[PDB]
């Protein structure tokens, strides 16, 4: 497994209002080791039979928790990202969409420059089936196996992790990267996790319209994957210049098409799938 | 979202950058009055729409006398134009940007993104002015000039001199490339901006530099702390529909075919509409349902779907999310009994109960086929067609 | 460059940070007028010099009266307030700031200064207000915490929090608290300062954060680009042979001495007053020739130095720079001639020609030691006295 | 030697102004390598017998130039020292003074992150004598040796190099910092780097009041430095809030005094020098 395990000790950043309370509440149940929430204004109080605090610096010196999921709306995330990277966390789960791309940039600058993991934003989350979940995935279709996934959508993951999980084959690590233009991690950063994870013998690939990630991904594949790999890409159907959903998903300048994508992972030597049906399948022709 | 020319123009104005001195109007005893207020003819009028190739629509036109103006206003006014950059309805023309003719020496191109690849904001120069810069791009690269801005620094002078320089600009051209290159970084990061295209940046006879048009396209996702520009959205130039979905917590661009599709979630809504083309059928749409699939915001979403005369049949296709399937089946027996949908409907639905739910699909009695599996439904949804 | 509490306090006016209702007056009319205007009283007066300890000195008032804020404004206009850190003479008084009393429930501390060492702009908050923070430092080094500005990402919320749950604060002092620090640390980068310091940052009965005194400094080297501070130098609060030395290109210290010291260089100066000390002499000031030793500028540094009647002789020490020891010793020798220096100069020439240089002074038949090296410069002067 | 030789090539930024030519004259004669300069607005000229550009980009493409000197006036160093940055160059030397303290944080904090390294600004230069010369400091008093000489100032640091020369030891490179509040290279940077070098056997020391870059740098020596320091320390008799000259030259919050700095080189074992004329002798004593 890859980013989170059933020691992972983890914080919430937003943890009193809606999402941040119905979703903690859910990974408490599926096991995850919630420590603590912070709220500034709040600090003092408990919530959900755990501490709240003022700033992510107290909450850390409290719990020693060295992951936080955030739950804050989009005009104050690269405030309370900044602040995570400030306390020391060192991996950071940013559910919230709507952020700025502005503001990613900056971040993303700060991210690297700290040696700061991110994933997000406006992503589903990140499970470790049996082990460890944060974010908004529904636990009960995953299932403890070999198969690695990483995306940049949300519920066409789950597609791909009802499939694996049928063929038995299982989940080590769902990453969701996020539907952002400028993500905390991109493809290769996962997909380097998963060639170094022994518990993970396969990666499912999913992309969509947008950007060059996926063709990037193509050559570091070839050049540095050995494991088996099955790429889906959704969008050969969507026009050029609209936006799709996802703040990223938009075809700029003509460059970035999903026919476009299946080529250059096809190109690498990547098993690529057209029907988002046939994952499982592909699958086990390897 | 996108702004007009005559917008853009008005606040490269507000940051002191040159622009010919225009007036927009929306009548077209407005456009003969700019003619005077202007000075002494020939005068430009152009429609203003969000979508280029205007000129090539005959949109743009560089008229003699007052008579003129009121002919060109009187002609669009009300009307659509119709780009290739629009669909068959053309965009509607409510207003005419009448300026003054400018004396062109040389045309240069000076656009501005963020690339995706390098996350940086890039500005790209060329000499190649009044041209599509893709085509510059793919056929003469080497004409095509890019600084980044540092996030640590923000845009620097010898930036706008570098691309100044490569742009064979020389003497007071240099300085007024410069404030120009800076003028529009600090815009760009002001204002989250998302797009600056000034094409083009004109030379005068004179000597000067003149932005002859201008386009602007801004980050929705920063609109809740940009004030002016929020004011600045013409809905007029979208398709309605898109802007109702919103409201309703919905993703929808239409398209053309004859089957409609609602699934939750940008990835799978595309790859749904893919699937539904690779067994041959045509997508007659794009609809991601955000919110919870509730009976209202279902009803919402077929309603929209359905105003749609071309559509023939409508394919459900819901995951999980955090209602359960046999919830949501209720949900869509009530939505379509209450708008009253006059052809089939498919659903795929899975997840928590996924089967109890299909059950009380098959049981409705309405015109709804519960299918199984993706590649089912689709089969099915391409079949009722 | 150091601005005075009043300037100070309008900074802080105009960035939307609280300070208590006030006038800056320059004649007793003003101050008496400003009560009225002000409110009812108490109000306070203050005498408005550059200095800190006002108030230990007794500029520092509370009045009940119309009439006793004249008694207090025709007392120190005019005159000279020492201060602690002033020197003897005290600086003049030509302001009086008049405002309205406080009701102080805490006095905190709140400053900033870049901070040589980590190479940031860096915040201190204490809940030890009302007194000098070097000394909480020393004694109380827990009682003090700090924040640094992230040169890529700018000041942010985070850090304004941070330090008001430091504070202890609560409720909407916490908002109020990161306002404030949100504004000085923009005003900070913007107008380009080197010191702020809000002693004391006050808690009022009513519950709200004011800045009761207020202390700016700005980097002298950024003026060029700070057009308003530029207008805010006060020259009477400063030695005038200062602001004069650098109006010809030198830069000038007074001290208590009776040896002058012209060098070229301020290590080498600050080094030649060193080794005057070490040599048993009393070093009267720091005077470093910035432009060349020209006859003209050297005479304006005899010139200055000699203002000081405690000055008995004068050493130079002259090493290289852009012209020559023979040209340099006649410059000295026409200075000299010019301004008919009535002590023993001292000289020391070093680089090209020293010895051509060394032999014109010696038989410039005037009163001037040429000395061979810096030790024996040194030896000679304190003599010399 | 450090930082340069005999092989160095170097281009000038404000090659053709004032202070620009005359010095870049005396390097030139004294066997620099000036290679070219650069000025906006006069490329395609020739000056000094040399080619000017617009860009330092152009320059660098056109001479390879790995170092540049800077005579560019405060208001427009912030802006050409990072255009430097960007060409590649590797080593700047600084000479300006009276750039704004803010504008050298930033751009101290993007050399770091750049991998590029600036000595200055307000400095008179850096020279190995009898290979390179860049800077304003006079060519004949020096001579090729062992000493090497770290300063916060200008002419103070000719006292040393007269007597270096004069004892017969001779220099192997003399680096000064310069004198603002935050320079590009500090003390440690520098010492570290004589420590490497097998020419310079000894190492002069140079400081003032103002800031403690002395005291760490006593710390740094006792720690990591194995080869003799003498060190010197200017401004005892200096009043403690006021500026002397430069920038840097001033004792804030009480803290960073003369003998404070005297006093901290001692308890870290280092010869120290209460009189600015025995430097050379306390040098022959090691
Ligand atoms: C992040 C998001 C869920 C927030 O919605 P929400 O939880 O309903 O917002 P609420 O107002 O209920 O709660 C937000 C809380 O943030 C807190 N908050 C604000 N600024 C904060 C900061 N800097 N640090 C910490 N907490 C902060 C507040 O405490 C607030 O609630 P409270 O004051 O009532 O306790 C929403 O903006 C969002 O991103 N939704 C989209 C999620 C999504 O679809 N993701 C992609 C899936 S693939
Ligand atoms: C830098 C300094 C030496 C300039 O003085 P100067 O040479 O007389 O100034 P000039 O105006 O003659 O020349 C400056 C040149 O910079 C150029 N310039 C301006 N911006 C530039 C840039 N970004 N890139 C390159 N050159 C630039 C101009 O082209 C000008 O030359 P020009 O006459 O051909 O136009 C002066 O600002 C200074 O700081 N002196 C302090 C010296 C000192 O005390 N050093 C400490 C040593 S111990």
């Amino acid at each position: 497994s890859i980013l989170i395990d059933k020691n992972t000790k983890v914080i919430c950043q937003g943890f009193t209002g809606s999402q941040g309370t119905f979703h903690s509440e859910q990974a408490i149940a599926y096991g995850t080791k919630m420590v603590g929430g912070v709220t500034p204004g709040k600090g003092g109080t408990t919530h959900l039979g755990l501490p709240v605090f003022n700033t992510v610096r107290e909450a850390v010196a409290a719990t020693g928790a060295t992951a936080s999921v955030i739950y804050v709306p989009a005009p104050f995330c690269k405030d309370s990202i900044l602040e995570a990277i400030d306390a020391g966390i060192k991996l950071i789960i940013t559910i919230t969409e709507g952020i700025p791309t502005l503001d990613m940039l900056t971040v993303k600058v700060k991210l690297d420059e700290a040696g700061v993991r991110m994933i997000g934003p406006n992503t589903p989350g990140v499970i470790t089936p049996g082990e460890c979940k944060i974010g908004i995935q529904p636990g009960h279709i995953h299932k403890p196996g070999k198969v690695g996934i990483v995306s940049r959508s949300g519920t066409l993951t789950y597609e791909a992790v009802k499939q694996t999980t049928d063929y038995g084959f299982g989940q080590s690590t769902c990453v969701g990267i996020g539907g952002d233009p400028i993500p905390g991690s991109n493809f290769i950063d996962i997909l380097e996790m998963f060639e170094k994870d022994p518990q993970t013998e396969a990666i499912v690939m999913i992309g969509e319209i947008g950007g060059s990630a996926e063709e990037e991904a193509a050559a570091y594949i070839k050049e540095h994957v050995t494991k088996p790999v099955v790429g889906y890409i959704a969008g050969v159907t969507a026009p050029k210049g609209k936006r799709m959903g996802h703040a990223g998903a938009i075809i700029a300048g003509g460059k970035g098409t999903a026919d476009e994508k299946f080529a250059a992972l096809e190109a690498a030597g990547v098993k690529t799938v057209r029907s988002l049906a046939d994952i499982g399948e592909a699958l086990k022709t390897v | 979202m996108n702004l007009h020319e005559y917008q853009a123009k008005q606040l490269f104005a507000r940051y002191g950058l040159p622009a010919p001195v225009g007036y927009a109007c929306t009548t077209p005893r407005e456009a003969e009055e700019a003619a005077s207020k202007i000075g002494a003819g020939p005068w430009v009028v152009k429609c203003q729409v969000h979508a280029g190739g205007r000129g090539k629509a005959g949109g743009v036109k560089v008229v003699n006398s007052k008579e003129d103006i009121r002919a060109f206003a009187e002609n669009w006014l009300g009307k659509r134009l119709v780009t290739y950059q629009t669909d068959a309805n053309g965009q509607p023309v409510n207003q005419i940007l009448v300026e003054a003719a400018t004396d062109i020496a040389k045309e240069l191109y000076l656009g501005a993104v963020v690339d995706r690849s390098s996350r940086r904001v890039v500005f790209m120069a060329s000499t190649e002015g009044g041209v599509e810069i893709e085509k510059v791009a793919e056929e003469t690269p080497h004409l095509i000039h890019k600084v980044a801005l540092d996030p640590l620094t923000g845009p620097m002078p010898y930036q706008g001199r570098e691309l100044a320089f490569k742009l064979g600009l020389e003497g007071k051209l240099v300085q007024q490339f410069t404030k120009i290159f800076m003028g529009l970084a600090t815009i760009f990061l002001e204002r989250d901006l998302a797009l600056i295209e000034i094409n083009p940046l004109v030379i005068t006879k004179q000597g000067d530099l003149i932005c002859l048009d201008g386009k602007l396209g801004a980050d929705g996702n920063a609109l809740f702390r940009q004030p002016d520009l929020r004011e600045m959205r013409d809905q007029s130039q979208e398709d309605p529909r898109e802007a109702q979905a919103a409201q309703w917590e919905l993703n929808y661009v239409a398209l053309d075919g004859n089957i409609g599709c609602m699934v939750n979630g940008a990835g799978l809504a595309m790859g749904t509409m893919d699937i539904v083309k690779l067994h041959g059928g045509e997508p007659a749409n794009f609809l991601d349902v955000g919110g919870g699939a509730t009976k209202e915001r279902v009803t919402e979403a077929f309603k929209i779907i359905l105003s749609d005369d071309k559509v023939k049949a409508v394919l459900v296709n819901i995951f999980g999310g955090i209602v359960r399937c046999d919830l949501i089946a209720d949900g869509i027996i009530g939505a379509v009994a209450e708008v009253g949908v006059n052809v089939p409907v498919v659903v795929r639905l899975e997840g928590n109960n996924a089967e109890l739910g299909a059950k009380k699909l098959a049981d409705s009695g309405l015109n709804i086929i519960a299918a199984k599996g993706l590649t089912d439904a689709a089969q099915q949804v391409v079949a009722a067609v």
